[PDB]
DNA sequence: CCCACATGCCCTGTGTCTGCAAGTACAGAACTAGCCAGACAGACTGACCTATTTTTGTGAGGGGAATCGGGAAGTATCCATTGCTAAGACTCAGCAATGCTGCAACTCTCAGCAACCAGCTGAAGATCAGCAGCCGAGAGGCCCTGC
DNA sequence: GCAGGGCCTCTCGGCTGCTGATCTTCAGCTGGTTGCTGAGAGTTGCAGCATTGCTGAGTCTTAGCAATGGATACTTCCCGATTCCCCTCACAAAAATAGGTCAGTCTGTCTGGCTAGTTCTGTACTTGCAGACACAGGGCATGTGGG
């Protein structure tokens, strides 16, 4: 039901400016915050800012103000960002992802994501890659840096494809996720626990915690099946 | 069965009937889009109430007592079913 | 001894004893006094009375020898006080008052 | 040459006519399909009463009207005879639906 | 069934107590038993409401008095009170 | 608190039209419906129509339509009436007085009366004029032609004075009338009776139904004391 | 001497006053109406010095959002000036 | 006994309730519209306000029953109890 | 001088755990008692329809949780559930 | 035994006590489920404490240490769920959002 | 200003048809008559908290004079709605089959009430430091006028 | 578009007051435990009613056209609103004081809920019948396009 459409990619020449859409559809378009997220290998993934429609208030990252600007168009239910002075540290892929405006809610939808290619907090994952067969357990630490009140969330990321929210609150099942995927832990010290493993299971966990003002991700999980 | 794009089932001259019902002498172009959405949106917050009443007494049928319950609570009470 | 109907003993034709029983199974309070049933049922009367009344005036007035749902609309939507008292209810099948704005008519 | 009334003539008399009469405007067909289209997303092998289905017809169109003669209030306000979506969001947004 | 129980027995006795010639359809009737309803219950919950206020237990007739007043316009609450009135004094007479 | 404005004395001339005014305060004026009554000597009380400020809606007697005309005007809260083609049978004093929507209700203020000079169901009250002391117990009876259903009044004019209300749904005490005056019957007999008298209860009894859409007066009863 | 044009004192009140909480009608003149209107229900009343400010804030509430939807009248029949026939059509919208 | 209060309610007063709403312009007739409707509302809330004080057999009229009355009216105050 | 019995330790406690280090007022203090007072109303009145509609005599869990559905907008309605839910369940568990 | 309060028992800090009286004697049922006051107990912790956190998020985006009935009003308005949920509510010494309309600025 | 011919919607008619009004068994709720015990009423009494007062200093409101700028009335174009035709098409009203669901009407246990008890929670009421309001002097913002 | 001279805030800072977060004590409401019973679950089996299909007669929608009217732009004027200054007058804050009200505690009664019995009123079903819907036609207000 809930749908958040993107753009392509888009080629551009440094120095220019890009403006991409994130239409959405399926849901009370004014109820519910749209908050960019861009992904780059480099550093993973980092939040730039949300644009609440039923208000048009936004709020941007520290480092990202001024390079992004967010706007709203509620007649097409259309949100923009766009972006100035493109650098060479700009290409990435973006994502503009739906979050309602109660605190415990997370980043429940994703879209597609647009490439876009130019010609505080930290949450610490305690493994980087790990490995295991077909019915095992694994699990996953979160430990963070300041003390959050259970605001912490863990998505999973396919190859090339967008996340898919898993656990909200740090124990709360996302809808539709089976009861496998556990999350547990409050204040600094949380963790994912997947029950039985299968070939399907095979993504990368990040953890984000939205307690504070700058939203910040995990350093990131690669699991590897058999 | 699975029911798609019955929005468009309130034609023209049934949105036009309704105006000249309510004292609309001249009807612009554009009116006829608008009455659909807000006609979804009345239906849909009444439909959605008259279920939740209807699954809450374990039934699988909806009620016209259910719709009265569903319109009264909304400040919009309806004599004749109930 | 025969019994009574508290209705007729109150000279009514609503039932206090009906009343008095949906006044004590409705939970609005714990005990219910004596009089009050028959309060109920007095002004109930008088409301349903009146309201009939009118109708059927409406009724006469269009060459009628029934009530209907349009009837009762017209006769609520002629009275301030009874379109006070129902500005927020619908009746089913009562139709529209006949009302044109004034600059809507052709002007010679 | 053909009889043609000048535009405004037939109009209030259909305003005349629709306004003396007491029946349903909309489709009883269409509007049951899009009943159970709508009820679709909240479950699945609904079941209607027809008295249900005649009970939401009534108070759509009921609601329906009186929007059309808030409309018509404000556009006779902005010293128009044609109403306009803006009319009709003006007159839902002091109701206090937007 | 179950014994419905409407009021179309005392709504017909009233019609015909003020116009004895007129009828009513089945349409009416329905209407009229939600007005009956709609106003028992509009002031049943008010006088529950008054009672609780005052931190009573028992709805009396001066409950039912003054939820009258409160839910009736102008002259409407002025001939139901003295209805009321008249009703509870003959009752109270036997 | 309620009260009922009007002109002076008008001498107006044959064939001509004359507009009186009825300014009303106190009260919601649209909730009420203003009715009019001419009298005279010749006739009594006469009912002539009434408006409905609310929806702007009338009633004419059919001996009086064409003749009279009434409109109202929101704004100043006041009431006019058209006498057309004034015949020299128009001189008389004409009054406007308040009556509630409400079937029970009766004319319960007047206005002071205007004097205008150009230069169905039998009520009958069965005393025409009646003797009586300072102490004594007096009887009026208002024997009907048609069933009319408890809708009666009695009013008491002293001479040169507006009436005044005293009984209505023909048992009804009016607003501020003393319990001396006690009226009584239904359907087609009806009687009033003042307990004890004074000497200001000198003036002359009417008796008014409304069941029935042409509302018809009492043909009166001079009362004398002592 | 200095001279502001016509809005820019209008447009620093609007941001002065839709800023802060306090109730602008005086509270001796409020309190003197409110007196004398109940005089026409109950002779001898008598009132908490609460339900006179309960009374105030429950007023200027009303008479703000009012004044919103008059407002948005008036923008609709493309003016800047607030009108009478805005307020009646305002309150007419509303059901009043 | 009090008359003609309704013009303590003074120009300037008005003028503010308007810019606290966000009216930038308002013409002169607005000041006798806005006090017939203050009026009418304060009559409407006062008169179910001594109802409640008079059921309650008491001669003060409370911030609880103006709490009522305007409760009864669709107008719910925060704040009073 | 009898138990006015406010909200106002419950508030503050919960204040406490959300927000450790801000204080409140007074007149924010009865703000946030008048509005646990309404919502408490709300939802106990609409229980009450309920259980009366479905011809019950107990309010049930069942009955607040439908309540709340009906009462609550959107994400609201589902977190209070959910809430509701989890503090039932503990609450079985002794 | 020791005595346990239910909202011990539950993890609340509301009265499940104190809620279960209220609906006893508030005349809601002839009769009232043991796990009601704990649903209701739960559900008016959540609302407060969703609003409370709000008004102290602009509290402190307002620079100060204390939640006044504009910081109240400032979150309940600021959000379009509980504007829904209190759309009918007056706020005492509350005040009104800052918005002007886009046609009464200057060019 | 006064005529059309042409059409609309109103009035009048008998033939028909469905829906209202009336008669019966029949069962369930209401009335009667005790009896019981509690919620509320009548007459105390302390004692807040409302009201009518006097005084003071100052903040707001009111009445004016002038000028800008907005709203009102008038014009002239154009674009967008109504009115109409005939062609498709989707709705309706009637029939009849099936599987579904919403009940009714009996069992029983398990949950809630009730009513007693002690003891711990939460209210009223003192006391106090820290945050928020104030004054005042200081920065940059924007407005207004001139160029 | 650009520069310069008021005057108007957000921002500091440092005081001073009063309002909140706190500790103390008690009085009353909650929990623990027992034992009881009446409500709501669970499972049968019935009759109803919502569904879905099929037909095919008719009314209502749609599309395309052409041509009137109304809406929206523009301009000009003039009217009614803002700003500002001054001055005066009402508000607010204060300390007070009295008489009126409200509320609290006891006590005695009358009125309400609770019970078990009996009958009579109200419902449900089924009936004939006539208010009112049909279609079919005279006869009148006003219609739009002449003259």
């Amino acid at each position: 039901e809930v749908q958040l459409q993107q753009s392509g990619p888009e080629l551009v020449e440094p120095g220019t400016s890009v403006k991409m859409p994130c239409k959405a559809s399926g849901y009370t378009f004014t109820s519910y915050t749209i908050q960019w997220v861009k992904q780059t290998p480099r550093q993973g993934l980092e939040w730039i800012g949300y644009i609440y429609p039923y208000n048009a208030g936004t709020k941007y990252n520290e480092k990202f103000k001024g390079k992004a600007t967010l706007t709203s168009d509620k007649s097409s239910s259309t949100v923009y960002m766009e972006l100035s002075s493109l650098t060479s540290e700009d290409s990435a892929v973006y994502y503009c992802a739906r979050k309602s405006s109660r605190l415990r809610s997370t980043l429940d939808y994703w879209g597609q994501g647009t490439s876009v290619t130019v010609s505080d907090i930290k949450m610490t994952q305690s493994p980087s890659s790990m490995h295991a067969s077909l019915g095992e357990r694994v699990t996953i630490t979160c430990k963070a840096s300041q003390d959050i009140r259970s605001y912490l969330s863990w998505y999973q990321q396919k190859p090339w494809k967008s996340p898919k929210t898993l656990i909200y609150y740090a124990t709360s099942l996302a809808d539709g996720v089976p009861s496998r995927f556990s999350g547990s832990g409050s204040g600094q010290d949380f963790s994912l626990t997947i029950n039985n493993l299968e070939s399907d299971d095979t993504a990368t966990y990040y953890c984000l915690q939205h307690g504070e003002s700058p939203y910040t991700f995990g350093s990131g999980t690669k699991l590897e099946i058999k | 069965k699975v029911l798609r794009d019955n929005i468009q089932g309130i034609t023209k001259p049934a949105i036009r009937r309704l105006a000249r019902r309510g004292g609309v002498k001249r009807i612009s172009g554009l009116i006829y889009e608008e009455t659909r959405g807000v006609l979804k949106v009345f239906l849909e917050n009444v439909i959605r109430d008259a279920v939740t009443y209807t699954e809450h007494a374990k039934r699988k049928t909806v009620t016209a007592m259910d719709v009265v319950y569903a319109l009264k609570r909304q400040g919009r009470t309806l004599y004749g079913f109930g | 001894a025969k019994a009574k109907s508290r209705s007729s003993r109150a000279g009514l034709q609503f039932p206090v004893g009906r009343v008095h029983r949906l006044l004590r199974k409705g939970n609005y309070a714990e005990r219910v006094g004596a009089g009050a049933p028959v309060y109920m049922a007095a002004v109930l009367e008088y409301l349903t009375a009146e309201i009939l009344e009118l109708a059927g005036n409406a009724a006469r007035d269009n060459k009628k020898t029934r009530i209907i749902p349009r009837h009762l609309q017209l006769a609520i939507r002629n009275d301030e006080e009874l379109n006070k008292l129902l500005g927020k209810v619908t009746i089913a099948q009562g139709g529209v008052l006949p009302n044109i704005q004034a600059v809507l008519l052709p002007k010679k | 040459k053909p009889h043609r009334y000048r535009p405004g003539t037939v109009a209030l008399r259909e305003i005349r006519r629709y306004q003396k009469s007491t029946e349903l405007l909309i489709r009883k067909l269409p509007f049951q399909r899009l009943v159970r289209e709508i009820a679709q997303d909240f479950k699945t092998d609904l079941r209607f009463q027809s008295s249900a289905v005649m009970a939401l017809q009534e108070a759509c169109e009921a609601y329906l009207v009186g929007l059309f003669e808030d409309t018509n209030l404000c556009a006779i306000h902005a010293k128009r005879v044609t109403i306009m979506p803006k009319d009709i969001q003006l007159a839902r947004r002091i109701r206090g639906e937007r | 069934r179950s014994r419905k129980e409407s009021y179309s027995i005392y709504v017909y006795k009233v019609l015909k107590q003020v116009h004895p010639d007129t009828g009513i359809s089945s349409k009416a009737m329905g209407i009229m038993n939600s007005f009956v309803n709609d106003i028992f219950e509009r002031i049943a919950g008010e006088a529950s409401r008054l009672a609780h206020y005052n931190k009573r237990s028992t709805i009396t007739s001066r409950e039912i008095q003054t939820a009258v007043r409160l839910l009736l316009p102008g002259e409407l609450a002025k001939h139901a009170v003295s209805e009321g009135t008249k009703a509870v004094t003959k009752y109270t007479s036997s």
